[PDB]
């Protein structure tokens, strides 16, 4: 019948296929270059990376989300590990360049068992049970201490830790206050939630890293409406408006006829009466600054000077709400709602003022019990202030998880090595095919603590192999790696500490992605 | 020869060698699902045009996914998207099973047999054996409220556990039987609100007792109301509560600057009078499909009164059922009878996201999935995988009959079509026993994708069965066969009907075509 | 022999790892500082 090569499939000749083992094997080691570029960026002796934009923009970052955000790759499998990293920073927001090197050893170790004419299914269930008996004794391990707002101290040695890796290293004792103190103040205690809206992160180039200070008020970008008016006040009651200084237009199609001369100069009159009856009505209710969103215009703004009524023009909309929760006043749509009870309430409204440029930035603060606080980060150079802002970032995600949950361990590796002799030690009462998969989960384990030993100097199996020695013959689950060489490896005198549900997902989400490529067999892609 | 009949251009076949190379071409599509089959069956990965990959382990999903072009083979993915519609499972089983009754007739017709002997005797075989499943199809007496949701958690089990969510498919049983009572006669598949979420852990999936849809758009003032209310009344309404024109075709002429101001009066009084009609009829909450303007929000926070906008039309009818309201249109007329209800609402934060909860209804009959993964292909195939559990619990409750799985149900049918093939006499037999040997194919994947010996564990599942268990299967854990009903592997009697009567009418189809005529463009 | 049989970056992407990325940067700033210390001092030209 002479069976000649029917076409199946549309455009069949520009189309490739892969399957059997030889397309595991590729994802496997398309797993292992992503994985080995991070490698380097851990622990507090890291080092960050360079990254061009497609345009022309530079950007210098050591956190593990954004570096797989801005790579662009083309494999299928590269594609699974940014979006494994993505997924940790929104949830907890440390730990996202810790999960993908996990990942990428927690493939490898799995290529030998592969080769011996194992299963890939049953390599996927035996790394299940190894997560619930590791999951299982981090709990035993966790010691919780108190959280609260007079004896803030282990708060403040959280975030020290965090901080440590990034750039921010020579002032990392003051901005481990500013984080701490701004995420108390906004925080309910009874929902146990964080808005982070309520929380401006505002940076300004030039001057220097260590001015970076706390603003209990709002800080906006804008300046008086006059050039005459005074730059500060020390008594000022704030007058939020939302409608615009300009008369009255109806939204439907009016029309207004003129059809005589005494209709003519009654609309004269009618003018000029309704910006004199706008500043008799802000005056009257004892109010001392106006805030507006809308412009003014030529005659209101006069208005405004002569009767010594200072005011602010063309503000955001996001930054009213702050101006409005801060300063514990009301917002009104018209003049006619404006009474006495609708103010807020400023200790100081000053204008500060920059080097030799014409930036002029409006600032509020020396006000009563507030739920809306701001981070002015200054700094000499375009890339401190941007890692800067995502450090920061870093250091508030940390607290606010230790508010949902108090309870924390001990990182430098401590927990790695403890959680991989639980591990081992039940393995040795599983003989179904299992214990080969539980002792590769042992293994792929231990890799953070020969990452931080490599990247400090040290011998990765000379410092690993006593540590263990160490931990098993004394009841010490608290000794990692000396990374800054101190002398001592006892963790909890060096005040290292990590929250247990940033450990807790790194090793329930990064166990979930390797069951998804143990189970991919076959790639049909086009040809390019 | 000067005059021609057709263009030119005009491609036509026919004869023996028409009819053998379609076989040849239903075992490309069949071998393109085959390793999808059974507890350790492995996904694909298919990549569109542009680079967006789809990784699924399901027949109908994978053939959708091919832009296959053979005329003959398009009948084998006609036929999976039938099975999806009617029963929602047995998917790739239906495949394997089309390709098997083509591919052990193929000598016939090479011989020289005519091809409506062929379909004469595939529809006597068909009737044969679907005749034999309702006989033997196991059913319950009184089924009580206890043994009437331990049918449905084995059947949802054993759905389950071929897919992603294989190691927690005890507690998301639990839930899909849960979901389902809540429905009441019609089963609406819109009653159930899917949601993904990015970020957590696969045992953080929660099921809600109400309604929860995301944050919509919020203007200023927004954070200035409170979240968090005890015993609300929702008002769900349908209208814009913002400053506009009263009609988009009018038009006002006034004369005098008095009639000026009391214009501009006019409009702000027709708001502020919708307004007060809500909050005199003690709603707390309210919610509108159309827009909400800034105004009305800081009318609402100055009262510690909710308020959202834009929300879905799917999302205000899954409201609807869950408190027990009506959608507004008019705020003229807002009595008790029209106003929502419920124990708990809140605004907590999952995954860097604000979502609204409105649990503590008593009468609802409405669910909401929540589902946590850590990829956008880790929820989708979780979708997917809990599309399959709804659609069989649905299926299992207009019909109370089940059988043993496993390849159970179709060796017990290749043993009665054996039997019956050998009484009667000519050329029939040689058509039924060639049936009754493609029936084993379902068994012999499943030790093929495992990694078994196919061979021998198939001579003792032929020696059991003609002895006389009914019910023996195989056993993958064991290395072995065992007694699938015992062991709880259990899938209605209408997954095994429809997919006999799918593959024997693509079947009989493909033979009785004599030629093909492919005309230009 | 090549970096890595399998190809993760698109067409046109670039990488530097170690010894060669020290060795643009470096290259790269004392270039800059070149050209401009002509035109330090009270004697700098222009
Ligand atoms: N002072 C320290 N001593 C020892 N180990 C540390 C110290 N500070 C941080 N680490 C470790 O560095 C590891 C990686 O953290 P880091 O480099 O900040 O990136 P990420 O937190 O995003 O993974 C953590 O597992 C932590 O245990
Ligand atoms: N516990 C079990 N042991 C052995 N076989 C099973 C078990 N559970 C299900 N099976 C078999 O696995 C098959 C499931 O195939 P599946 O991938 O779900 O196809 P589809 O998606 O088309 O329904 C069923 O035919 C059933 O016989
Ligand atoms: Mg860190
Ligand atoms: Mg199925």
């Amino acid at each position: 019948e002479y069976g000649r090569p029917f076409l199946i499939i549309k455009d069949q000749d520009r189309k490739s296929r892969l399957m059997g083992l030889e397309a595991l094997k590729s994802h496997i080691m398309a797993a292992k270059a992503v994985a080995n570029t991070m490698r380097t960026s851990l622990g507090p002796n890291g080092l960050d990376k360079m990254m061009v934009d497609k345009d022309g923009d530079v950007t210098v970052t050591n956190d593990g989300a954004t570096i797989l955000s801005m790579m662009d790759v083309d494999h299928q499998i590269a594609k699974l590990m940014v979006e494994l990293s993505k997924s940790q920073d929104d949830e907890i927001g440390d730990g996202t360049t810790g999960v993908v090197v996990l990942a990428g050893a927690l493939l490898e170790e799995a290529e030998q068992l592969l080769d011996r004419g194992i299963h890939p299914i049953r390599i996927a269930d035996g790394y299940e049970q190894a997560a619930r008996v590791a999951i299982e004794h981090l709990d035993k391990i966790s010691d919780s201490v108190l959280v609260d707002i007079k004896d803030t101290e282990p708060l403040i040695q959280t975030a020290k830790t965090t901080l440590g890796s990034k750039v921010v290293n020579s002032c990392h004792r003051q901005m481990a206050e500013i984080a701490v103190n701004a995420v108390l103040t906004v925080a309910d205690m009874e929902r146990r939630d964080v808005d982070f809206e309520l929380i401006k992160v505002e940076g300004k180039v030039g001057g220097r890293l260590e001015d970076t200070k706390l603003i209990k008020g709002v800080i906006v970008d804008k300046d008086f409406s006059h050039p005459q008016m005074p730059k500060k006040v020390e008594d000022a009651k704030i007058a939020i408006l939302t409608c615009p200084f300009e008369p009255p237009k109806p939204k439907t199609k009016h029309k207004l006829d003129v059809t005589s001369v005494e209709d003519y100069k009654a609309l004269q009159k009618y003018e000029k009466e309704k910006f004199e009856e706008m500043i008799q009505q802000i005056k009257e209710t004892g109010a001392n600054l106006a805030i507006c969103q809308w412009g003014f215009d030529d005659e209101a703004n006069h208005l405004l000077l002569q009767n010594n009524l200072p005011a602010v023009r063309w503000v955001g909309g996001p930054e009213i709400e702050l101006i409005a929760i801060a300063t514990g006043g009301r917002i009104v749509p018209r003049f006619s709602e404006l009474t006495a009870e609708k103010l807020g309430f400023a200790g100081l409204v000053q204008e500060i003022s920059f080097g030799t440029t014409k930036d002029k930035m409006l600032v509020i603060e020396q006000c009563k019990n507030s739920r809306a606080v701001t981070i002015f980060i200054r700094g000499g150079n375009k890339m401190i202030i941007e890692e800067a802002k995502r450090s920061l970032h870093d250091a508030l995600c940390v607290i606010r998880n230790l508010i949902r949950d108090n309870r924390v361990v001990y990182g430098g590796g401590a927990a790695e090595i403890s959680c991989a002799l639980a591990v081992s030690q039940e393995a040795d009462k599983c003989p179904t095919l299992e214990q080969y998969a539980m002792r590769a989960f042992a293994d792929a384990l231990e890799v953070i603590p020969m990452a931080l030993s490599e990247n400090s100097g040290m011998n990765p199996i000379q410092t690993m192999t006593e540590v263990r020695a160490r931990q098993v013959k004394e009841m010490n689950p608290a000794l990692g790696i000396d990374c800054l060489h101190k002398g001592t490896n006892d963790m909890k005198q060096q005040h290292v500490i990590e929250t247990l549900i940033g450990k807790k997902q790194q090793i329930s989400l990064a166990t979930q992605m390797v069951r998804m490529i143990l189970k991919i067999d076959d790639i049909r892609k086009p040809g390019e | 020869t000067p005059v021609i009949l057709l263009k030119e251009g005009t491609d036509s076949s026919q004869g023996i060698p028409q009819l053998v190379s379609n076989i040849s071409a239903c075992q490309v599509i069949a071998e393109a699902v085959r390793t999808t089959l059974g507890p350790r069956g492995m996904d694909k990965l298919i990549v569109d045009g542009r680079g967006k990959a789809t990784i699924s382990n399901d027949g109908a999903t994978i053939l959708k996914l091919l832009d296959v072009v053979h005329p003959a083979a398009k009948t084998l993915v006609d036929i999976a998207k039938s099975q999806d519609a009617e029963v929602g499972d047995g998917t790739t089983s239906v495949t394997l099973l089309a390709a098997e009754f083509l591919k052990q007739v193929k000598p016939y017709v090479e011989e020289g047999l005519h091809p409506q002997i062929i379909i004469r005797a595939f529809r006597t075989a068909t009737q044969l054996a679907v005749n034999k499943i309702k006989e033997i199809a196991v059913t319950v007496k009184k089924a009580d409220k206890v043994e009437q949701r331990k049918l449905l958690e084995k059947c949802a089990m054993t759905a389950l556990s071929s897919k992603l969510i294989s190691q927690q498919k005890a507690f998301f049983a639990k839930m899909v039987v849960d979901a389902v009572m809540m429905l009441d006669d019609l089963l609406q598949l819109k009653m159930i609100g899917i949601k993904k979420v990015q970020g957590g852990a696969l045992e953080d999936s929660q099921l809600v007792a109400g309604v929860a849809f995301k944050k919509t758009f919020s203007y200023a003032g927004f954070e200035m109301q409170p979240k968090k209310y005890h015993n609300p009344k929702i008002a769900l309404l349908n209208v814009e509560l913002e400053l506009k024109a009263e009609k988009d075709n009018a038009e006002i002429r006034v004369h005098t600057v008095e009639d000026y101001q009391a214009i501009v009066d006019a409009e702000w009084n027709i708001l502020y009078d919708k307004l007060e009609k809500i909050h005199h009829s003690g709603a707390k909450v309210v919610l509108s499909k159309l827009p909400i303007g800034d105004v009305a929000t800081q009318y609402f926070a100055d009262r510690d009164m909710f308020c959202a906008g834009r929300v879905p039309e799917e999302d205000l009818k899954r409201t609807m059922m869950a408190c027990g309201g009506s959608i507004q249109t008019s705020v003229n007329a807002l009595s008790a009878d029209v106003l929502g209800r419920c124990q708990v609402f809140e605004e907590t934060q999952i995954g860097g996201e604000r979502y609204n909860f409105f649990t503590g209804c008593p009468k609802a009959k409405t669910c909401t999935f929540i589902l946590r993964g850590g990829a956008e292909q880790f929820m989708e195939e979780t979708e997917r995988s809990l599309h399959d559990a709804i659609m069989i619990v649905r299926r299992a409750i207009k019909n109370d009959s089940v059988v043993a799985g496993g390849g159970a149900i179709e060796m017990e049918l290749s043993k009665y079509l054996r039997d019956y093939s050998r009484t009667i006499p000519g050329k029939q037999q040689l058509l039924i026993g060639a049936y009754a040997k493609a029936l084993e194919i379902i068994p012999r994947q499943l030790c093929d994708n495992a990694g078994f010996d196919a061979t021998n564990i198939l001579n003792k599942l032929r020696a059991r069965h003609a002895q006389g268990g009914t019910w023996y299967g195989v056993d993958i854990n064991n290395e072995d066969i065992a007694d699938n009903f015992e062991a709880f592997v259990w899938e209605p009697a209408m997954v095994r009907i429809n997919a006999l009567t799918a593959a024997s009418e693509a079947a009989c189809l493909i033979v009785s075509v004599d030629e093909t005529i492919k005309n230009p463009r | 022999l090549s970096l890595a049989p399998v190809n993760i970056f698109k067409a046109g992407a670039d990488e530097e790892r170690a010894e060669t990325a020290r060795l643009t940067s470096f290259i790269g700033a004392i270039a800059i500082g070149d050209l401009v210390k002509s035109t330090l001092g009270p004697k700098g030209m222009d």
